[PDB]
RNA sequence: GCAUUC
RNA sequence: GGGAGACUGGAAUUCCUGGUGUAGCGGUGGAAUGCGCAGAUAUCAGGAGGAACACCGGUGGCGAAGGCGGGUCUCUGGGCAGUAACUGACGCUGAGGAGCGAAAGCGUGGGGAGCGAACAGGAUUAGAUACCCUGGUAGUCCACGCCGUAAACGGUGGGUACUAGGUGUGGGUUUCCUUCCUUGGGAUCCGUGCCGUAGCUAACGCAUUAAGUACCCCGCCUGGGGAGUACGGCCGCAAGG
């Protein structure tokens, strides 16, 4: 689980303004973290298939949100793949 | 690890060979070679006395320190780790802090940049040697001498390890590979730790010429010969042997140590057979 | 940083006086990686409701640290070499 | 030899009654047993056989001068009061009944269901 | 509802893998 | 049934350090006492229970007296 | 304990 | 007791070593094979080793399902309540597809105490390829793969709204009665049981955790056998799916 530090730094970052927890951006940072270091949980316990559950719900609900963003407004999503290293 | 490799030939389908991954150096210490030749299984009569050896790769030997009592304090770090030809393990170049460079046996998990320390005063770490006196019981020990500065004997291949059951008195009981109880002068000397490279043993040679590489001739079958070259030869068409399976030379198949040897009141118990 | 405590079951041949100065060189590891010893409490020889490694009695210590994970596994396993000491036992102190 | 004071040591199970009297060390003086006292089969698991060897054991154990005894009684047998009552009536006096089956905390897989 | 049923199945399924376990080699070899 | 003396303000805390605090929880064969003669709550009987599993391998309190 | 069939 | 890794605890079974000590032990409905008399069983002490974790422990908790219970530590997934700080329909379902998936089984390497297909004897019987007894090998355990089935069941697909109550129990919130004792009582949210209306059902029964009243999407059925078989194909080391 990401601390409070953790989730202030990386909605500082990603934030479309101030107190902004809720954005798309946001949240897919967010879930960029998480998912991040559960794959480098996975990669010491590869048994553990019930975390590796919880790991493919958060990819999904990243694609979802992903989805949105380049529903909504197109620009914001190639800032925020690229901003964020990811492929699609 | 094993690598298997691709059937692209007969003679390389089911092949595997040695990963080499704990391998450092592809070369040896110039000063710690040592020059040595094959003898073809002859002893100084030229004579033949083991039988299946000879035409081997040309290979010189490292010189392993299997005393390791001169440089208690001093501590080492692990140089390198590289392939000998001599022995089924791999070896690690140690240097000390008094700038000796040995080679010592490569335990399991013992990588490049590791200190390894000796003595009485050392930590129960892997590669660490230490008088029995002093490793607590029930630890994974080996290259364990016989006799109190005698040389690292026991649990030396690919792989093995002893057990030290216990202490008492004089002696502490060791569980040999085979085993087999036994015991030790708690005055002799271990290493902490598994030797390595034990995925070796799952090494598929593959084809003839692969051991012949290693230096083993073929091994023809006693039944196969006339009765003056084996006691199992003769025979129209194909036989068992006919009689109770012997040497070459006539020995029955029995116990061959032999009776009432010193060493007897050091066993606890012989390895079990079939179980 | 995390709070735990410690519970140690030493030799009951031991002397107690000695028994202090010997804990507090077992507890240095910590203070030389970054965490705090708050609390050596020493109970004295007590009778143990079984006989451990061959003693009907022991020494009981309960030793209180903040300290990194790895630091505290490093302290125990030292522990667990050492001949005097018969039982260890690490607790994590805080919310789950 | 001689020992004033002893334990007994009794064994009841579905099949047969053992009884063996011993010093505090646990070293056996004497014993008796079901098929001891000449029952076979089924018969040596009644609580009559019980009766038969406990007063046996104790006889054995006057012998070697055994004057009180704490008896310790596992199993599930039938034979376990019998005993007790056995033990006394044949001249011994018992102290303490302590009940000591051996009771696994999940330990080994029993062998399967009969039917 | 009703085991006759379930026996019904049963009986056909256990006949065809007892039929299985005698063929398995002649089913080898006419399959090369 | 009967409350759970735990919940009450004055509840002592549940460590495996208190020998006497966990005697009132065991039996004199040593066995730990069911919730439903104890009337401990299902948190509480958790914590006890813990507890004394763990005084039990310190060596504080036997394997079945 | 054992007790198949019409 | 959601998962994974590491270390570790005690009881008990078995074996080993050594005391004490004999002639029985073991087993059944009743016996016999069996183990003993070359020193068993029993009892005491020490040692080895493997597997499962008594009490707590329940028609209780957690998990998508399969499933999950000795302790400790490390890493890690989900759920619920409160607050409305934030985004502003981003939702639901899902043909194909992918992943997980009890037990048995399979491959390689370890381990193997107990249990135990096959396999031996003994007994029972007309026979006894069984039930019962004595033994006993794969396996059961671990590491890494494969397999992809179960009455994998609530024999009840998922989401959402609505439709008398009563009464247990698990996890939160809150108001009152006040000792402020607190299983005091109320309200509220989320689970899990039992009993019961209306309504539904061939009946049995279900009944706010629906099998009721409705809307959205998927899967599936179309008389019993032949047959979840043949052929073809795909997957699998094989068994086979
Ligand atoms: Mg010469
Ligand atoms: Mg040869
Ligand atoms: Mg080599
Ligand atoms: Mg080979
Ligand atoms: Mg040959
Ligand atoms: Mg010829
Ligand atoms: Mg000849
Ligand atoms: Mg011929
Ligand atoms: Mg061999
Ligand atoms: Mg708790
Ligand atoms: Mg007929
Ligand atoms: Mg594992
Ligand atoms: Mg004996
Ligand atoms: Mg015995
Ligand atoms: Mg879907
Ligand atoms: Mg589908
Ligand atoms: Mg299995
Ligand atoms: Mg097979
Ligand atoms: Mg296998
Ligand atoms: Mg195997
Ligand atoms: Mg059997
Ligand atoms: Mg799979
Ligand atoms: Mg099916
Ligand atoms: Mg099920
Ligand atoms: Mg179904
Ligand atoms: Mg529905
Ligand atoms: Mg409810
Ligand atoms: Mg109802
Ligand atoms: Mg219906
Ligand atoms: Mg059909
Ligand atoms: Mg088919
Ligand atoms: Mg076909
Ligand atoms: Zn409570």
């Amino acid at each position: 689980a990401l601390t409070a530090e953790q989730k202030k730094e990386i909605l500082g970052q990603y934030g479309l303004h101030d107190t902004d927890t809720g954005s798309p951006e946001a949240q897919v940072a967010l879930l960029t973290k998480r998912i991040q270091d559960l794959t480098e949980h996975l990669k010491v316990h590869k048994h553990d298939h019930h975390s590796r559950r919880g790991l493919l719900l958060l990819v999904g609900r990243r694609r979802r949100l992903l989805k949105y963003v380049a529903q909504v407004d197109v620009a914001r999503y190639r800032s925020l793949i690229e901003r964020l290293g990811l492929r699609r | 690890g094993i690598r298997k490799y691709k059937p692209t030939t007969p003679g390389r389908r089911g092949a595997s060979v040695s990963d080499f991954a704990e391998i450092t150096r592809s070369t040896p210490e110039k000063s710690l070679v040592r020059p040595l030749h094959g003898k073809g299984g002859r002893n100084a009569h030229g004579r033949i006395t083991t039988r299946h050896k000879g035409g081997g790769h040309k290979r010189a030997y490292r010189v392993i320190d299997f005393r390791r009592h001169d440089k208690d304090g001093v501590n080492a770090k692990v140089a390198h780790i590289e392939y000998d030809p001599n022995r089924t393990a791999n070896i690690a170049l140690l240097h000390y802090l008094d700038g000796e460079k040995r080679y010592i046996i490569a335990p399991q998990g013992l990588k490049q940049g590791d200190v390894i320390e000796s003595g009485a005063n050392a930590d129960i770490k892997p590669g660490n040697n230490l008088p029995l006196r002093n490793i607590p019981a029930g630890t994974v020990i080996h290259a364990v001498e016989l006799r109190p500065g005698g040389g690292a004997k026991l649990a030396r291949s690919a792989g093995v390890s002893i057990q030290l059951l216990g202490k008492e008195g004089t002696y502490a009981a060791l569980r040999m590979p085979s085993g087999e109880i036994r015991r030790v002068d708690v005055r002799c000397r271990a290493t902490v730790g598994e030797v390595g490279n034990a995925e070796q043993s799952n090494i598929n040679w593959g084809k003839a010429g692969r051991m012949r590489w290693k230096g083993k001739r073929p091994t023809v079958r006693g039944v196969v010969m006339n009765p003056v070259d084996h006691p199992h030869g003769g025979g129209e068409g194909k036989t068992s042997g006919g009689r109770h399976p012997v040497s070459p030379w006539g020995k029955p198949e029995g116990r061959t140590r032999k009776p009432n040897k010193p060493s007897d009141k050091l066993i606890v118990r012989r390895r079990r057979t079939g179980k | 940083m995390r709070p735990y405590e410690i519970m140690v079951i030493l030799d009951p041949t031991l002397d107690e006086r000695t028994v202090a100065p010997s804990l507090e060189t077992f507890l240095n590891v910590i203070r030389k990686d970054g965490g705090t010893v708050d609390k050596v409490d020493i109970w004295g020889r007590r009778r143990l409701a079984y006989e451990i490694a061959k003693h009907a009695e022991g020494i009981y210590a309960v030793i209180d640290v903040k300290a990194e994970p790895a630091t505290v596994s490093e302290l125990d396993r030292q522990l667990n070499l050492n001949e005097s000491v018969l039982r260890t036992k690490v607790l994590r102190t805080d919310k789950h | 030899k001689n020992v004033p004071h002893g334990a007994a040591h009794i064994k009841s199970t579905f099949n047969n009654t053992i009884v063996s009297i011993t010093d505090p060390q646990g070293n056996v003086i004497a014993w008796a047993s079901s098929g001891h006292v000449g029952f076979k089969g089924s018969r040596k698991s009644t609580p009559f056989a019980a009766q038969l060897a406990a007063e046996n054991a104790a006889r054995k154990a006057q012998e070697h001068g055994v004057k009180k005894v704490d008896v310790f009684v596992k199993g599930p047998g039938s034979g376990r009061e019998t005993a007790i009552r056995s033990l006394q009536a044949a001249g011994l006096e018992v102290g303490t009944i302590s009940d000591v089956t051996p009771q696994p905390h999940n330990g080994c897989r029993p062998p399967k269901r009969r039917r | 509802g009703s085991v006759i049923k379930k026996r019904r199945k049963r009986m056909s399924k256990k006949k065809h893998r007892k039929l299985l376990r005698r063929t398995r080699v002649q089913r080898r070899k006419l399959g090369k | 049934t009967r409350k759970c003396v735990f919940c009450s303000k004055k509840g002592q805390t549940i460590d495996y350090k208190d020998t006497a605090l966990l005697r009132t929880y065991i039996s004199e064969r040593g066995k730990i006492r069911a919730r439903r003669v104890t009337g401990n709550c299902v948190q509480h009987q958790r914590d006890i229970a813990v507890a004394v599993k763990n005084a039990r391998e310190v060596a504080l309190l036997p394997f079945g007296s």
